[PDB]
């Protein structure tokens, strides 16, 4: 009769303690909530029997591997239950078509931009590079953001048509990429020629684009909630909305969602699924942990349209609903590598797009075509 | 090297003074960088006419070429520097060069209907028939860009 929790040191911690505080005031259940440093990197390590956290919680694509070994029990919310939260968001802890997580909060990257220096923000990426000529002649930069990171670049690539690995109900087709499609090459091509033009320089990385932007040097960047903060403390006015489109078509950028596993070798699964579904998973429960540590965009419809009123929040989720669930599939580890390299090497003309593609296609487990 | 980057940068940001004092102290005129961008690329870029002459009086190579195969004069077509296209073309800049998608300096300022580059081009022998990887004119990408007006213009094919 004891629930032991695992969550990482820089989500709010305090909040969910807060929260099973309640629970051992209605059950006598001990609540406990630890955050150690490489907790996920050790879980598969504890958890593999002997004993180890009963919940963990950790954004839903390292879950992917939890279950691949059988390290995460078989959650069974029932219909009423599971009408609470956005159907997108299910989608994310599935494994081989069976829930392994409740889904909690949701995050993608938004466009940012400097209402002062640019007030109505461009609907397509199209419209970039008249944009940012306009503004370097006011000795402004258009846009500038993260292009070392295939996280930060794959919004563009995917919008027409570009994907990791195909999902099919409930299930990923590993051996299905669509990296080295029309659509993947004409979203890195548009890319590679805002380098090649001037309107972007390939060696911008996260805290050159950050500093620029907090610096009130460039109109827009990429991020997501978590660079919020520091913008602030900037006082830059800044605005979070829908991302340009590309060909017409949204730009689709990675989601992660924030989950609650079960370990499956927990003694007490009973006690878990009561703890998450009727203590945390409520508008008070994760009003809860937001008050130590925002959330971000929320999986609970409820709790949802209250944070919705904050219309940077707003853009999250309607971002995300646009977006790729990110694959929960141990072949990512790889994707991510060979895309890295593609776009790098794409980007600074030491490889083609046709080629660049080429490689990372086949890197990340997939058949030329 | 040392004096390479600097260069670069100080010709990127129009700072003709730490041009001057970089030179004096050895810099490389044809100094390239990762991707063979030259200080003549970055001034022809941000529209520095004092620098590209600079350079130039110093035996900047006019027709460096990129990884992307961008001379100066490319990015001072696509950048409407109109003054620093008549320099580089009196320095002997190749009106024709193309670059890896075989773009042409005339095809760039077809994309924003620069009607004065266009001409300073044309004087100068830029083959209006030049055709890019996309079997793609000047005239082809004036429609593709909207510029009905240069369009109508590049109609002498």
């Amino acid at each position: 009769g004891k629930l032991v929790i695992w969550i990482n040191g820089d989500k709010g911690y305090n909040g969910l303690a807060e929260v099973g505080k309640k629970f051992e005031k209605d059950t006598g259940i001990k609540v406990t909530v630890e955050h150690p440093d490489k907790l996920e990197e050790k879980f598969p390590q504890v958890a593999a029997t002997g004993d180890g956290p009963d919940i963990i919680f950790w954004a839903h694509d390292r879950f992917g591997g939890y279950a691949q070994s059988g390290l995460l029990a078989e959650i069974t919310p029932d219909k009423a239950f599971q009408d609470k939260l956005y159907p997108f968001t299910w989608d994310a802890v599935r494994y081989n078509g069976k829930l392994i997580a409740y889904p909690i909060a949701v995050e993608a990257l938004s466009l940012i931009y400097n209402k002062d220096l640019l007030p109505n923000p461009p609907k397509t990426w199209e419209e970039i590079p008249a944009l940012d000529k306009e503004l370097k002649a006011k000795g402004k930069s258009a846009l500038m953001f993260n292009l070392q990171e295939p996280y930060f670049t794959w919004p563009l690539i995917a919008a027409d048509g570009g994907y990791a690995f195909k999902y099919e109900n409930g299930k990923y087709d590993i051996k299905d990429v669509g990296v080295d499609n029309a659509g993947a090459k004409a979203g890195l091509t548009f890319l590679v020629d805002l380098i090649k033009n001037k309107h972007m320089n390939a060696d911008t990385d996260y805290s050159i684009a950050e500093a620029a932007f907090n610096k009130g040097e460039t109109a827009m960047t990429i991020n997501g909630p978590w660079a919020w903060s520091n913008i602030d403390t900037s006082k830059v006015n800044y605005g979070v909305t829908v991302l340009p489109t590309f060909k017409g078509q949204p730009s689709k950028p990675f989601v992660g969602v924030l989950s609650a596993g079960i370990n499956a070798a927990s003694p007490n699964k009973e006690l878990a699924k009561e703890f998450l579904e009727n203590y945390l998973l409520t508008d008070e429960g994760l009003e809860a942990v937001n008050k130590d540590k925002p959330l971000g965009a929320v999986a609970l419809k409820s709790y949802e349209e209250e944070l919705a009123k904050d219309p940077r929040i707003a853009a999250t989720m309607e971002n995300a609903q646009k977006g790729e669930i990110m694959p929960n599939i141990p072949q990512m580890s790889a994707f991510w590598y060979a895309v890295r390299t593609a776009v790098i090497n794409a980007a600074s003309g030491r490889q083609t797009v046709d080629e660049a593609l080429k490689d990372a296609q086949t890197g990340s487990g997939g058949t030329p075509g | 090297s040392d004096l390479g980057r600097k260069l670069l940068e100080a010709a990127r940001a129009g700072q003709d003074d730490e041009v001057r004092i970089l030179m004096a102290n050895g810099a490389d005129v044809n100094a390239a960088d990762n991707t063979g961008t030259t200080p003549l690329h970055l001034a022809a870029y941000s529209g520095h006419l004092e620098i590209v002459e600079v350079l130039l009086k110093h035996g900047a190579d006019v027709d460096a070429s990129d990884v992307f195969g961008y001379t100066p004069l490319h990015l001072a077509a696509y950048w409407g520097h109109l003054e620093i296209v008549e320099v580089l073309l009196k320095n002997g800049a190749d009106v024709n060069a193309m670059d890896s998608d075989g773009m042409t300096p005339l095809h760039l300022a077809a994309k924003w209907g620069y009607l004065e580059i266009v001409e300073v081009l044309l004087k100068h022998g830029a083959d209006v028939n030049a055709q890019d990887k996309f079997g793609k004119t000047a005239f082809d990408i004036s429609i593709d860009n909207g510029n009905e007006d240069l369009a109508e213009i590049l109609q002498k094919l």
